[PDB]
């Protein structure tokens, strides 16, 4: 233990050293690690150190035999910032005949504590009394942190391989001997930490990084190893975690996270604890055992699989995707109150119409309205009566069978009665007026300047070039000319930042959706031929008889086909029909969900793209289903139709009698 | 021996980042041993 008091003598010089030492300014002195690594000198892949495979002993260690410890192992990421070596136990009592403290690798007093340890403080003073280094640009709560990092790496540098890290890890020699090299490498080369930048507000940008989970349970604390700020994780993670699968003290991989509550810089140890920064699920994947905490190589963003994305949070910072299939342009409208309108071309034109002109009727029927506003005993004892009371005066004057030849025969105080009726009759009218306009004119204004809230949206069916997929929906509001010339089926893309992926509807919860942001860029990438074929099935002209066989899910239930009209049917309450009949005589009907679209008239070489699949198939009487995605015409230039037309245009440049009539025959027995 | 000052260590951060990997969907080896939570386990 000592007498006690050969300690601060060790002390009182230790504290004098550092107090020249900062009074100056001198030169710098790499410390041991740092001129090492420095140079050339070979150096060895953490993984190659190790054979490569993570941990190698398990239980109660296969065993302490190299060498493993107390105090150590019981240790976390939470609490190295403590330790305590007990001077005791690592030098032994061969060098504690040594009262003056113990001299240390790279120059410099690290002197025990009267209590017996060697914490933080201890570490603090010494990594002054070191040579090359400024007291000044450092301090405690500099070396605090540092001393937690540095700790738990070594420690847990040990239960882990111990055949290759005895505990000629954690020594009290390699930790004054990392605080050095942490000094180099941020005080004197000033190189700075992931974090360090990022919070100091100097590369910001989010962009791939490779943290570590430490503290967490509303929110969890990662760390580039070198300091650690309060992340953000969204209701997916917020899962994974309550789960146990971010295990504090793992690594992973985030994209375009970001922060919350960062006015400007601040070092890393002034954190405001507030501010956060912001992980998103579907941009962030488990990182290998080992790595880099810090900055990433490819600054590219990482892809990944729509199979795997969630929903709760998080925008993709990339996909590798196939156009499979590609809807037209839609004209959507939100109603005034609440849902969302989706209406073709044909329909929001038509609709278009029909409003611009009904509510252009409105704005003058308020004037129309307005403009239709604007143009017995003795007749002696009588005309002194009516002639008290004003409003039965003027009354007498009007349906007076003679006009002012009677109020003339009254010049008194009731003619003042009447004459104070009349002009109150003025300030009566007058008032209607002015106010029956303003009125209108100001439900007008009030009327002119609704509209109807319309944008535009493009559907794609994309999936994952990465085998199998989850063909899932990537919606483009407002496409750009370009885009929409860009983007074509059967083709690879790599989207970069796409919208929330916002869960999909409509029954179950398979799948997902993809919307394109303002940010969103598409970097076409190609494909081989021989390597398309897996994912990618391109349009095909089905030859009617599919639609028979239980085998044949042919896409998400759309198919495309082509034929003649029989017969148009539509049902009295709303639903038409569209009977046609391809070459081998055989015969399906669309329902229409919208109007049809003219030409449809019976007996026409019809062509469709976009019809899915009704229930109750095998049974002659097949049901495709016309929706908003539909197209039709009288003439497609289309590839995979083209066959299969010249076919059905055959038996109607071939027989073209007993045909039309015969499936007339097959249709109407059928009924 | 493995020369520890040879050693390219874990903290080792590249700041200018322009001089596998990552498992695709998050639930599914490497991704399971992190040389620092064990001491976490324990
Ligand atoms: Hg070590
Ligand atoms: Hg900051
Ligand atoms: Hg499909
Ligand atoms: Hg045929
Ligand atoms: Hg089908």
């Amino acid at each position: 233990k000592d007498l006690m008091s050969s300690l601060q003598s060790a002390r009182d010089l230790q504290d004098m050293r550092i107090k020249n030492k900062e009074r100056r300014h001198l030169r710098l002195q790499p410390g041991s690690l740092y001129l090492t690594k420095s140079s050339t000198l070979p150096r060895i892949s953490l993984q190659a150190a190790v054979g490569d495979r993570a941990p190698s002993a398990c239980s109660p260690k296969q065993l302490y035999i190299y060498g493993v410890s107390k105090e150590c192992i019981n240790v976390n990421s939470k609490n190295a910032e403590y330790f305590q070596f007990d001077i005791q136990d690592h030098f032994g009592k061969e060098d504690l005949c040594a009262g003056k403290g113990f001299q240390l690798a790279d120059g410099g007093w690290l002197i025990p504590s009267n209590d017996g340890k060697a914490g933080k403080e201890e570490f603090y003073r010494a990594l002054c009394d070191t040579p090359g280094v400024d007291p000044k640009l450092i301090s405690s709560i500099w070396v605090a942190n540092h001393y937690r990092w540095i700790v738990w790496k070594l420690a847990a540098m040990e239960f882990a391989f111990p055949k290759e890290f005895a505990n000629r890890c954690l020594n009290p020699e390699r930790v004054l001997l990392q605080l050095k090299y942490r000094y180099d490498v941020e005080i004197d080369n000033s190189r700075r930490s992931a974090l360090k930048k990022i919070l100091e507000r100097d590369d910001t940008a989010a962009k791939t990084l490779v943290l570590c989970i430490s503290d967490i349970v509303d929110t969890i604390e990662l760390t580039d190893g070198w300091y650690a700020v309060r992340a953000q994780l969204d209701p997916p993670l917020m899962a994974l975690v309550k789960s146990g699968k971010l295990t504090v003290g793992q690594k992973i991989i985030t994209q375009g996270a970001e922060l919350v509550g960062s006015p400007d810089a601040c070092a890393p140890l002034e954190a405001p604890d507030s501010l956060r920064l912001k992980i998103s699920a579907n941009s962030t994947r488990p990182a290998r055992w080992h790595s880099r905490l810090g900055f990433f190589r490819d600054p590219r963003p990482f892809p990944l699989p729509l199979s795997s994305l969630f929903s709760d949070g998080g925008n993709v910072g990339c996909v590798d995707i196939i156009v499979q299939r590609v809807y037209p342009l839609q004209w959507v409208e939100k109603t005034v109150s609440g849902l969302y309108i989706f209406r073709s071309e044909r329909e929001e034109e038509k609709e278009a119409l029909r409003f611009a002109e009904a509510q252009q009727k409105k704005l003058e029927a308020l004037f129309t309205k307005v403009h239709t506003e604007f143009k017995s005993r003795t007749l002696t004892r009588q005309q002194v009566h009516a002639l008290q009371d004003g409003a039965e005066l003027y009354a007498a004057v009007q349906y007076a069978s003679d006009p002012d030849h009677l109020e003339a025969c009254f010049s008194e105080e009731q003619l003042r009665a009447l004459n104070n009726y009349r002009q109150m009759l003025n300030d009566k009218k007058q008032a209607r007026i002015q106010s029956e306009f303003r009125k209108a004119l100001e439900s007008a204004e009030k009327e002119e300047g609704l509209s109807r809230d319309v944008t535009t949206v493009w559907k794609l069916r994309v999936t994952s070039y990465k085998k199998k997929e989850k063909s899932a929906l990537l919606s483009i509001w407002r496409p750009s000319s370009d885009l929409s010339s860009l983007l074509t089926e059967g083709k690879r893309y790599r989207i970069y930042h796409l919208a929330v992926s916002k869960s999909k509807s409509k029954f179950e919860r398979p799948s997902i959706q993809l919307t394109a942001t303002k940010r969103t860029q598409y970097q076409q990438l190609p494909v081989s031929s021989e390597t398309l074929l897996q994912v990618y099935q391109p349009r095909e002209s089905l030859h009617f008889s599919r639609l028979s066989d239980p085998a044949f899910q042919p896409p998400c239930s759309e198919v495309d086909v082509v034929g003649v009209v029989v017969s148009v049917v539509k049902p009295i309450g709303l639903a038409p029909l569209v009977y046609l009949s391809d070459e081998c005589l055989n015969l399906l009907v669309v329902k229409f969900g919208i109007d049809l679209n003219e030409d449809i008239k019976p007996r026409v070489l019809i062509a469709a793209s976009n019809l899915q699949c009704q229930p109750e198939s095998t049974s002659g009487v097949p049901t495709l289903f016309a929706g908003h995605f539909s197209i039709f015409s009288a003439s497609p230039k289309e590839a995979y139709f083209q066959e299969k037309v010249n076919n059905l245009k055959h038996a109607i440049e071939n027989i073209d009698t007993f045909y039309k009539e015969a499936e007339k025959k097959l249709i109407h027995v059928l009924e | 021996p493995v020369d520890l000052g040879l050693l390219e260590e874990d903290d080792e951060f590249e700041e200018f980042p322009a001089e596998h990997v990552w498992e695709d969907n998050w639930d599914d080896d490497d991704f399971s041993n992190q040389l620092r939570a064990e001491l976490e386990k324990h």
